[PDB]
RNA sequence: AAACUUUCAACAACGGAUCUCUUGGUUCUCGCAUCGAUGAAGAACGCAGCGAAAUGCGAUACGUAAUGUGAAUUGCAGAAUUCCGUGAAUCAUCGAAUCUUUGAACGCACAUUGCGCCCCUUGGUAUUCCAGGGGGCAUGCCUGUUUGAGCGUCAUUU
RNA sequence: CUAUCUAGCGAAACCACAGCCAAGGGAACGGGCUUGGCAGAAUCAGCGGGGAAAGAAGACCCUGUUGAGCUUGACUCUAGU
RNA sequence: GCUUGUGACGGCCCGUGAAAAUCCACAGGAAGGAAUAGUUUUCAUGCCAGGUCGUACUGAUAACCGCAGCAGGUCUCCAAG
RNA sequence: CGUGGAGGUCAGUGACGAAGCCUAGACCGUAAGGUCGGGUCGAACGGCCUCUAGUGCAGAUCUUGGUGGUAGUAGCAAAUAUUCAAAUGAGAACUUUGAAGACUGAAGUGGGGAAAGGUUCCACGUCAACAGCAGUUGGACGUGGGUUAGUCGAUCCUAAGAGAUGGGGAAGCUCCGUUUCAAAGGCCUGAUUUUAUGCAGGCCACCAUCGAAAGGGAAUCCGGUUAAGAUUCCGGAACCUGGAUAUGGAUUCUUCACGGUAACGUAACUGAAUGUGGAGACGUCGGCGCGAGCCCUGGGAGGAGUUAUCUUUUCUUCUUAAC
RNA sequence: GUCGAAUUUGGGUAUAGGGGCGAAAGACUAAUCGAACCAUCUAGUAGCUGGUUCCUGCCGAAGUUUCCCUCAGGAUAGCAG
RNA sequence: AUAUUGGCGAGAGACCGAUAGCGAACAAGUACAGUGAUGGAAAGAUGAAAAGAACUUUGAAAAGAGAGUGAAAAAGUACGUGAAAUUGUUGAAAGGGAAGGGCAUUUGAUCAGA
C-alpha cells in the first residue's frame, strides 16, 4: 500500500528472500529426489494472502 | 414465521437515538440545602437549538455554594425566559417566569 | 554505496535490526575511532537494516573504508 | 583448529573477555573480507570460537553464583533442578514418608512378618 | 451486480494476522481470531473439527522442549555431568 | 488405378496399465508414565562458504558445552591427515548452557516491531532533559511480614 | 466489420452404432426390420425439413404413509405474561 | 474569464449542521524579591539532542478484485487554446 | 473355470532368462479357460491336495486417470491506423531509432495518490514455458541493484463505537456494565534533611485502555543529484519541541516598565493554588468584493519557423520558495 | 429516468442465521436466501430410480387367495427348487 | 486385578502393495482454494556403478547423425517393464447410401499333424 506496517513488510521480505529456483548444486547429493522448487511463488499467479 | 419490527427494535442497533449533537441532559439542579431551604440565583447565559428536541434549552450558570466555580445547567428554557436573567430556583423564590419552586 | 564513500563522505553499513540511530552513530565511533555527523537509516526490502553514516568533515570515509579493509 | 573449551577454562574472566573481544574483531573483519572473496568458511571457526568463549564464561559466572548460594535455601530459579513441573510439585521424601504417632507405633508393633508354609 | 462487477468491490481485508497463529484470521473488527480464538487464554478447538485438530494439535511444530523431556525422562532427570 | 475409409501385423508414437519391487500405511500384542509461570503446545522472523524447502537450531542460531566412539564430511569448495590423538564426524550420547519476537503470556497496548514507570550504571554540566547497558513493574489465591482503617470494640490515662 | 480464402494459433457442445427414401407392420410417427424405390470416390459454401437434435433425472399433473415456507380455536406443547 | 482561497453579507430548517487531546489569556495574589547592588530564560544572541516504523512502483482496456494480460468493477487531487 | 493370500507337497520352474506384455502362429476343453511356439523383458514364479477372501465387470448421467471423432473446425472481427527506411538479430507486420500519418484532446490514453498488490520499480543477461499470431521485446525467465525524514505520515487525541477493572449473572465456555453500591490518587512541599522521606504541615479525582495513514494535530523550503530514492540525499536557507544555559538588553532608589483622553502601543516589563474565558471547533446554497495561479495581451531583450507573395509576423524564454 | 438533497460516495463503526436488515420485492444478508456459509451427527432414512462382475448342467415360476393407514409395499396361501 | 483410535519404547500379521494402504511411502496437512470457519491434492522405480554420452560432423539453436559408456540406450534422468484407448509409416486386403455377424463354399495368404 506503500503505508505498510512493519509486520507487513518483514513477510514481504521473507517472501523476497524465498522467491528463488532450486540452488544447482542441489540435484548433485548423493541420493536427491529434489527436482526443482516446488513452493516457487509469483505476484502474478497467486497472492499471499497477506 | 420471522421478528417483526417492534420486536426488533428493543435490540437496539439500528434504533438508538442519534445523541451526537445533544446539547447534555436536560434537568434541574441537584436538590440541595440551598433549594431545600432558600433560594440560588443563577444567570441565563445561552438559549439554545437542541438536535432532536423541539424546545430549546437554556443555559443557566450558578455559583457553586461549597466550592469557588461555576456549576453550568442545562434546563429546558420557559418561555420569555432570556439571556442575562437572574434564575431563581428553592423554596424561598419568587413567583416568576423561569424560577424554579 | 561505494559512490556514497569516495563522494559523500557516508560509510553504508548492514546494521542490526534492533539497533537505532542512537547505538548505530556509537557503535561506529567505537569500533572506527570516527566522528559521526549523522545517520539515516532504512529498512531494507529484503528485511535487514541499511545505514549511511556520514561522517563528519575532519575523516574522510574512503580512507575508513580503506583501513576497515574494503577499497 | 578453533578455540578449545578445556583451555578457556584454566583463565580468568578477564582474560575471556579480552579474548572475546578479539574474536568479535576477527570476525567483523572476516565477514568485511568475505564481501570480496568468494567461500571463505573460516568465518564458521571463529563464529563456534565466539559461542564456546561465550560458554565457558556463563559457565564460570554460574559456578561462581552456585558457590555464592551454597548451602542456603532460596537458590535462583534457573539454578534450581528443571525437573518436570509436575515432580517439582510433588511431595519431598520426607513428606509423604510423614506418618501419624498412632501409625508409627501400629506399624512398629506388628510390621509385615516373613513366614513360609512347611508342612 | 452481485457477481462480477459487485467482486471488484473487494479491497477492504475483514481479517489480518492473527499474532498468536499467524493465520491471517483475525478478526479486524471484532478482534478476535476465527482460528485460533486469540485473544482468548484457552486456543480454539472443537471435537467436531478432527481435521482442524490434527492440523494445529501437538506435533505440528517442532515442540522444542517437550521433544528432549522423553530422553530426559529415560536418563531420570540427572542433573550432574558425565564425569569422563 | 490412386486418394480416402476400415481391418490386421511389424516398427515407431500417445499414455502409464500390467508385472516385480517397498525406509509407507493398517491392525494386533507387550512394556512404560514424562508438557507448562524454572514459561508449555503453537506461531512469526531469522541462522549455513555456496539452501528455496524438509530437518535442525536461536544473534553462542543446520549450532556451544559435557560424555562416548575413534578418523571422518562429501555436491562442490575449504580444512585436515598431529590425525599412536583431550581427537574427525551433517556420528552417537546428552546431565551444562544459549534459547530472537511471541504465545496461558505477565508494565500498558498491539491492524503500532506503539507508549510508560522503578532501581543500578555509563555518556552528554545533569536527581529532574536526552541517550546507551543491566535488572525489574500482570491477575486471583494461600501462609507469613510490615504499614494502616473502622465510636466494631477492650483496657488505662482522663 | 464479419462470414469467405490464406499464414500462424486453436477450443467446445455432442457422440449406442450410425446416417437416402416410400409404404407396411411394429411400444399405434423407423436410419436399421419387411417389401419395394434405388444406389459411384473425395468434397466446398450455405441452409435450417429431419436427427421425435442439444441444453436439465419435467418446474405442470399424479404417486410417496418424502419435506419445507406460510396460516388457523387442527392435534400436542412452549417462551412470555 | 477559469480554478481555487478568502471576506462581509443574504436565504434555508419541527435539519440550526462532532468530540477530545493540546495551546494561550485573563481574574487571583501565594511566594519571591534591589543598592561596593538585587530581579528578569513570554526581549535578543548563544549551546545540545530529536528515537521507532513506512517511504521503490502500479493504481488499472496488463501491476487491485472478477479462475486471466477479462470491453466488468474500484475512492480522490491538478486541468491549456 | 479363473484371481490375491495361507498350510503341505512336487528335494517343481528360473539370469543358459521368472513374472508381465505383444503375437488374422499351433494344440486341448461345449465353455469358463488351459497349454505351446516366436518377439519383448528382466527376478521371481508355478502344478497338485487343502485353507482363506477386500476373488471375476460393459453398463451404475459409476470413480480416478488417459484418449478420440467433432477438427486444423468454431473461431482469434468493440475501443478510427497504420506506413517507409535503417539497426539488431539465425529469424522482424509486432524489438530499437529516425521519418510520416493518427488518436487520447486537461471530466485525458497526461501528472499524482488512497485501498489492494508486493518487487511488478531499475540495470545486465536472456527466450524452454507465458504474452490465445509473433517476438530479438516484456509486468516473463536468470542474476543483482534500489525505498535515507526532528519538520511527510503513523506514533498522540477523541468520534460512532470497542472493551478490562470494581461488582453482579452464568453449570460453564463466558455475559452485563464503563463510572458504575470500590478504601480505585499522584504531585507538591513546611519540615525531615537519624534520608529531601516514613512518620509528618497543607492543594486537587465521579476514573483503564482501544478506536481515524480523509476528522483534530508542534515544526521545511528552494535548487541540484540517481539506472532506479527525495519536502528524506547534497548545497544553501529556515523552523519547532525538549533541555541546558551565559551574556547583552529590559526592570528596581516610587522594586515587579513606560506611553496614549481612548481604541490600544512596545524588545522585554515577577506571578503559585484556584477559577474563568478563548482558540482547537465546524451546515449548505446564492450573489458581491478581494487575492493567488492560470487564460488573454502591449513594448522590449534573446532563440526558432514561414518568407513565389503577404505577414514590425507565427512559436518560444524572461522565474523567485519556506522563512 | 434523475441530476443540489428522501442526492452520490470512501473509510470507520453497529446489527448474525428462525437471526439481522427491509421506503416491503420474501428483497438483501460475499455469484448462496420462502431461512447464509462451514464442520460434525451422517455411510441420516427411502415401500422410489439406477447398477449389481465367470462357465456349463438339471429343474423351473407368478402377476392369483386372505389381511394390512394396503392400491408402486408387505405378510399369507398358492405356483418353484 | 480394570480402561486406553493420545504420548514414549518395543514385538508381530493367512492385512494393503502407489487409483491399494492413513489425506500424506515423496520438501503432506505440503502446493493450492476460500474473507473466514474450513477445504485439501497430485506426486515412488535409469543403471551394479553416472560409467549421465569425451570427440567428429550438420544446424543460429534446440537438436540430429555418427562415435562412445554400459550386460542392455529395445535403460538417455521426457529414464525398469511399458497394455489399451488413440496415432504415424510400411505391408496386405476390401469398399455403388454404414460397418460389424451366422451357415457353407470359392479364391489368396498362412499352418499343425502322419
Ligand atoms: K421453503
Ligand atoms: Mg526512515
Ligand atoms: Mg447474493
Ligand atoms: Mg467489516
Ligand atoms: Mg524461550
Ligand atoms: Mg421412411
Ligand atoms: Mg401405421
Ligand atoms: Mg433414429
Ligand atoms: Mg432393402
Ligand atoms: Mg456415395
Ligand atoms: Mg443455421
Ligand atoms: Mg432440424
Ligand atoms: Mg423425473
Ligand atoms: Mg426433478
Ligand atoms: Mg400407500
Ligand atoms: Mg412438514
Ligand atoms: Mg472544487
Ligand atoms: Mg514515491
Ligand atoms: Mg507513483
Ligand atoms: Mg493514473
Ligand atoms: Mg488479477
Ligand atoms: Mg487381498
Ligand atoms: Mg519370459
Ligand atoms: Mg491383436
Ligand atoms: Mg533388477
Ligand atoms: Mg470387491
Ligand atoms: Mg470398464
Ligand atoms: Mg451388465
Ligand atoms: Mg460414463
Ligand atoms: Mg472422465
Ligand atoms: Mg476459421
Ligand atoms: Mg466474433
Ligand atoms: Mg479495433
Ligand atoms: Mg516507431
Ligand atoms: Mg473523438
Ligand atoms: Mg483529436
Ligand atoms: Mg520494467
Ligand atoms: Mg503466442
Ligand atoms: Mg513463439
Ligand atoms: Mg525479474
Ligand atoms: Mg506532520
Ligand atoms: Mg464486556
Ligand atoms: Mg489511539
Ligand atoms: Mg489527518
Ligand atoms: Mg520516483
Ligand atoms: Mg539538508
Ligand atoms: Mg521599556
Ligand atoms: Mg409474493
Ligand atoms: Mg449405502
Ligand atoms: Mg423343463
Ligand atoms: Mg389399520
Ligand atoms: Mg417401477
Ligand atoms: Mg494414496
Ligand atoms: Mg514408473
Ligand atoms: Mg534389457
Ligand atoms: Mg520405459
Ligand atoms: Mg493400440
Ligand atoms: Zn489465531
Amino acid at each position: 500500500a506503500a503505508q505498510k506496517s512493519f509486520r507487513i513488510k518483514q513477510k514481504m521480505a521473507k517472501a523476497k528472500k524465498q522467491n528463488r529456483p532450486l540452488p544447482q548444486w542441489i540435484r548433485l547429493r548423493t541420493n536427491n529426489t529434489i527436482r526443482y522448487n516446488a513452493k516457487r511463488r509469483n505476484w502474478r499467479r497467486t497472492k499471499m494472502n497477506i | 414465521g420471522r421478528v417483526i419490527r417492534n420486536q426488533r427494535k428493543g435490540a437496539g442497533s439500528i434504533f438508538t437515538s442519534h445523541t451526537r449533537l445533544r446539547q447534555g441532559a436536560a434537568k434541574l439542579r441537584t436538590l440541595d440545602y440551598a433549594e431545600r431551604h432558600g433560594y440560588i440565583r443563577g444567570i441565563v447565559k445561552q438559549i439554545v437549538h437542541d438536535s432532536g428536541r423541539g424546545a430549546p434549552l437554556a443555559k443557566v450558570v450558578f455559583r457553586d455554594p461549597y466550592k469557588y466555580r461555576l456549576r453550568e445547567e442545562i434546563f429546558i428554557a420557559n418561555e420569555g425566559v432570556h439571556t442575562g436573567q437572574f434564575i431563581y430556583a428553592g423554596k424561598k423564590a419568587s413567583l416568576n417566569v423561569g424560577n424554579v419552586l | 554505496a561505494m559512490k556514497k564513500v569516495e563522494d559523500g563522505n557516508i560509510l553504508v553499513f548492514q546494521v542490526s535490526m534492533k539497533a537505532n540511530k542512537y547505538q548505530i552513530k556509537k557503535a561506529v565511533k567505537e569500533l572506527y575511532e570516527v566522528d559521526v555527523l549523522k545517520v539515516n537509516t532504512l529498512v531494507r526490502p529484503n528485511g535487514t537494516k541499511k545505514a549511511y553514516v556520514r561522517l563528519t568533515a575532519d575523516y574522510d570515509a574512503l580512507d575508513i573504508a580503506n583501513r576497515i579493509g574494503y577499497i | 583448529a578453533g578455540v578449545k573449551a578445556y583451555e578457556l577454562r584454566t583463565k580468568s574472566k578477564e582474560q575471556l573477555a579480552s579474548q572475546l573481544v578479539d574474536l568479535k574483531k576477527e570476525l567483523a573483519e572476516l565477514k568485511v573480507q568475505k564481501l570480496s572473496r568468494p567461500s571463505l568458511p573460516k568465518i564458521k571457526t571463529v563464529r563456534k570460537s565466539i559461542a564456546c568463549v561465550l560458554t565457558v564464561i556463563n559457565e564460570q559466572q554460574r559456578e561462581a553464583v552456585r558457590q555464592l548460594y551454597k548451602g542456603k535455601k532460596y537458590q535462583p530459579k534457573d539454578l534450581r533442578a528443571k525437573k518436570t513441573r509436575a515432580l517439582r510439585r510433588a511431595l519431598t521424601k520426607f513428606e509423604a514418608s510423614q506418618v501419624t504417632e498412632k501409625q508409627r507405633k501400629k506399624q512398629i508393633a506388628f510390621p509385615q512378618r516373613k513366614y513360609a508354609i512347611k508342612a | 451486480g452481485k457477481g462480477t462487477p459487485s467482486f471488484g468491490k473487494r479491497h477492504n481485508k475483514s481479517h489480518t494476522l492473527c499474532n498468536r497463529c499467524g493465520r491471517r484470521s483475525f478478526h479486524v473488527q471484532k478482534k478476535t481470531c476465527s482460528s485460533c480464538g486469540y485473544p482468548a487464554a484457552k486456543t480454539r478447538s472443537y471435537n467436531w473439527g478432527a481435521k482442524a485438530k490434527r492440523r494445529h494439535t501437538t506435533g505440528t511444530g517442532r515442540m522444542r522442549y517437550l521433544k528432549h523431556v522423553s530422553r530426559r525422562f529415560k536418563n531420570g532427570f540427572q542433573t550432574g555431568s558425565a564425569s569422563k
